[PDB]
């Protein structure tokens, strides 16, 4: 609909914001990454979960290279 | 899925009307610049307004038929014999018409 | 309010900001919603737009007496100098049509670097009028304020500069 | 009264204009209110009593013509400076739609 | 989407194998993600911006940092998404330092003024 | 019906004739700052004194101005009193308190007037000679130009944010050259004769070139030309063919 | 002509 295009609108806003956040924070993750990491924090995650499996799968790139 | 519908882009009109929601819906042309379907909602407005002001006795049924490029192919079958409606051996077409089928005649 | 007041900055001030040719923009209108302490921060933003409708109107009347194509360098001058006011004026009207969320403080505040600017070229503007200067003598007034003390109105000056060497190099290149 | 008129009015003597129950009782003195929050405000209200000194000194040996190039590039830097702290004051206002 | 199936979709970003070509990461990503899934710590986004400012001046930044204010001006303004906190204290764990103590630090509280 | 309810839907035509008019919108003081402060007035007790106007929308009057400074005459939005044109204050835009709105279209108004003007003479030739003739035809050649530039802005109102500052700014430098026309060309229609009618006009413009001897040279240039082109070919042919030819007595030189 |  309309009223529920504008909640889109304003999620297509918050994903531009943490785009800047992202930038002046200097991260290794790339657009694809972090639009998986925005349905995780949806559903209620812990980052000192993710941050050591994104420390082991982007060491395993390296480790099957 | 949100993320798939998240990459939609919207227009770029503004307005100094708005400022609490302003991402346009376009303005809208007006009655000289739309045609071919305006053309027909026009023609029939001009028609009905006529026969409301005479009386119903100016009546002239269709103010469509035929298309451009059928047109164009009625026209040039007019010159092999055949005849269309107004005569027996848009509304403007009749003008136009009369040209070529006294040609065919 | 913030579409109004950046056009009354502007060269269209309105009746909420009433020119006068003494001390322009004029308010102090009663306002309910706004803060009764708003109209000094209003002030003090006026002084911004009352010095570029001057500097328009300069422009506008010169373009023994005053004769000849100086005064369309001087003034062409003075137009480049206020080409950043003007697309820094569009900048805030971009912003303020989304975000509600900025006041008046903000316009205050990204135009404050032009409130050293105005009022510094301001008297470079009375000092040619109240003695008079309209000739060839104008690039000896300009280029001894061109040194300056404070840098806006030493890359402002210089701007203008140029254009004035322009028609002094149509006559010595004429010349010779 | 409540909170929300003293951290609107502690916002605005950062800019160098009184507040509305708060007002400079005199030049020399500090911003007065008009309980615990009265006892707060007062070591806020210190950053716009310093402000004060610092622009009047600035405005003022800027258009000095006779001060020279050397103090009037102290103006450039003091003005300079001044830039971000209202960058600050722009802040504090936009994060309004209080903010203690 | 549910979380037990996101993570693979993760691991085809990271990686450049596909969901059928690896499972051995997904093995050790289900043990760690879960039975750490609910929050042991508190959570609040006021926290982590005031943390996001603690690392950019570690850089030695605060034009940046004063950016940063005017982001999360912009984060209270939509007010559509779930967890600030989560995404924020991520893109903090994983910054880079352009280029220490943490005893005297605090963290988030841990859940003992929590009740049944 | 069914055609009253598709022009109703995808054509508006209610403000520039007598019918109430709306705009779907979302106020909130920045934009509705006309009515905050009537509303205020009213508050105030002034006493009464009714705001009953019909309402004009936004970007319309960008179409207003775009065809009074292209070269068109009479439009709805600026009006005559005796044939000068200056702007109507009987519509109210939702914000702009309606006094900046009375400035802003007197100053565009002062460009339609130098328009104006000019569009008259011109329409007053098709409803000898040979010179006014002569530059009305190289100030059409000027026209045309000019007209498509702000025609192809009209465009884009159908095809993008509006606003006033934007397209008169975007106009500044042909509107400077436009005032310069109104004060060359007055002065060389002053004033009997075809010969002196001319004369004193082809004067003003030789000495008027070399005044700003930018961009308006070029312009005061192109209408040299195409005055000059009669006289220069009437001089050929006094050269060649022997005998000055000019029907009525229309070169300078007394034969 | 002369004009051109």
């Amino acid at each position: 609909a309309a009223a529920a295009a504008a909640n889109l609108n304003a999620v297509r806003e918050t994903m531009d914001v943490l785009l800047e956040i992202s930038r002046i924070l200097n991260t290794g993750l790339d657009m694809e990454t972090l639009s998986i990491c925005v349905r995780l924090c949806e559903q209620g995650i812990n980052p000192e979960a993710l941050s050591s499996v994104i420390k082991e799968l982007r060491k395993a790139t390296e480790a099957l290279k | 899925l949100w993320e798939a519908a998240l990459t939609y882009e919207a227009s770029k009109r503004r307005c100094w009307e708005r400022v609490g929601c302003p991402p346009g819906h376009r303005e809208e042309p007006y009655l000289t610049e739309a045609g071919r379907d305006a053309f027909d909602k026009f023609c029939r407005l001009h028609q009905g307004e006529l026969q409301l002001l005479a009386g119903g006795v100016l009546q002239a049924p269709q103010p469509v038929l035929v298309k451009e490029c059928e047109l164009v192919k009625d026209v040039l079958n007019v010159l092999i014999g055949v005849v269309s409606a107004t005569f027996s051996l848009p509304e403007s077409i009749s003008s136009l018409l009369s040209e070529v089928a006294e040609y065919g005649t | 309010m913030i579409h109004e007041l950046l056009l009354a900055l502007s060269g269209y001030p309105g009746s909420i900001f009433t020119w006068n040719k003494r001390s322009g923009l004029q308010v102090s209108q009663d306002f309910p919603f706004l803060h009764p302490s708003e109209t000094s921060v209003l002030n003090r933003l006026c002084r911004l737009g009352t010095d570029y409708i001057r500097f328009t109107e300069f422009i506008e009347q010169y373009t023994g007496g005053l004769h000849g194509i100086y005064l369309r360098a001087f003034c062409t001058g003075l137009d480049s100098v206020l080409q950043p006011y003007r697309q820094a004026l569009l900048d805030l009207e971009q912003e303020f049509l989304g975000d509600p969320h900025l006041s008046i403080s903000h316009v205050n505040y990204f135009l404050d670097q032009f409130q050293l600017l105005f009022p510094s070229v301001m008297v470079v503007v009375e000092q040619i009028k109240s003695q008079k200067i309209h000739g060839c003598q104008i690039l000896e007034t300009v280029y001894k304020h061109s040194c300056g003390g404070l840098p806006p109105v030493r890359s402002a000056l210089e701007k203008i500069l140029a254009v004035c060497h322009g028609v002094m190099y149509k006559q010595l290149s004429a010349w010779m | 009264i409540t909170e929300a008129a003293l951290v609107r009015d502690i916002l605005y003597v950062f800019q160098g204009i009184d507040g509305k129950n708060i007002k400079m009782n005199n030049t020399e003195n500090c911003y007065k209110v008009e309980r615990s929050l009265r006892d707060t405000a007062v070591r806020l209200s210190e950053l716009g009593w310093l402000h004060n000194k610092i622009r009047r000194y600035t405005d003022q040996r800027s258009l000095d013509r006779s001060f020279g190039l050397v103090g009037q590039s102290f103006c450039a830097a003091l003005h300079q400076e001044l830039r971000e702290y209202y960058r600050l004051l722009s802040v504090l206002h936009s994060q309004l739609q209080s903010l203690t | 989407k549910s979380p037990n199936v996101l993570l693979q979709n993760l691991c085809c970003r990271i990686l450049g194998r596909s969901e059928a070509d690896v499972a051995q990461q997904f093995q050790y990503a289900v043990r760690v993600i879960g039975s750490n899934f609910a929050p042991t710590v508190e959570r609040d986004e006021f926290l982590v911006a005031e943390k996001i400012k603690k690392e950019l001046i570690r850089q030695r930044r605060e034009a940046d940092a004063a950016l940063f204010s005017e982001l999360h001006r912009k984060l209270h303004s939509q007010g559509v998404l779930k967890n600030k906190w989560s995404i924020l204290y991520l893109l903090l764990s994983l910054s880079e330092d352009p280029r220490s103590y943490a005893t005297l630090f605090a963290q988030a509280l841990p859940r003992d003024a929590h009740s049944t | 019906p069914d055609d009253r309810s598709w022009l109703e839907h995808h054509v508006v035509h209610q403000y520039w004739t007598a019918r109430p008019s709306q705009f779907p919108h979302s106020l909130h003081l920045h934009s509705n700052l006309a009515a905050v402060w009537d509303q205020h007035l009213y508050s105030s007790d002034p006493l009464y004194v009714p705001d009953d106007r019909v309402l004009v929308t936004e970007t319309q009057v960008i179409r207003e101005t775009l065809w009074l400074l292209s070269g068109v005459k009479k439009l709805f939005i600026f009006q005559l009193i005796d044939g000068k044109v200056t702007v109507r204050n009987n519509i109210i835009v939702t914000h702009l308190t309606h006094s900046c709105l009375r400035s802003v279209l007197e100053q565009i108004a002062a460009y339609g007037q130098v328009v104006f003007r000019l569009q008259e003479f011109i329409d007053e030739v098709m409803g000898p000679f040979r010179t006014y003739q002569a530059f009305m035809w190289a100030l059409y050649k000027y026209f045309i130009s000019f007209k498509e530039e702000l025609a192809e802005i009209e465009k884009c109102i159908i095809n993008t944010t509006i606003t006033l500052a934007i397209v008169v700014d975007k106009l500044a430098p042909r509107l400077s050259q436009l005032k310069v026309l109104h004060k060359v060309f007055s002065t060389g229609v002053a004033e009997t004769r075809n010969v002196v009618r001319a004369s004193h006009l082809l004067n003003t413009l030789y000495k008027a070139i070399l005044e700003y001897d930018e961009q308006t040279v070029s312009l005061l240039f192109s209408l040299w030309v195409e005055t000059v082109r009669p006289y220069l070919q009437t001089v050929d042919e006094w050269i060649v063919h022997g005998h000055l030819w000019d029907g009525a007595r229309e070169f300078i030189i007394q034969r | 002509e002369l004009d051109d």
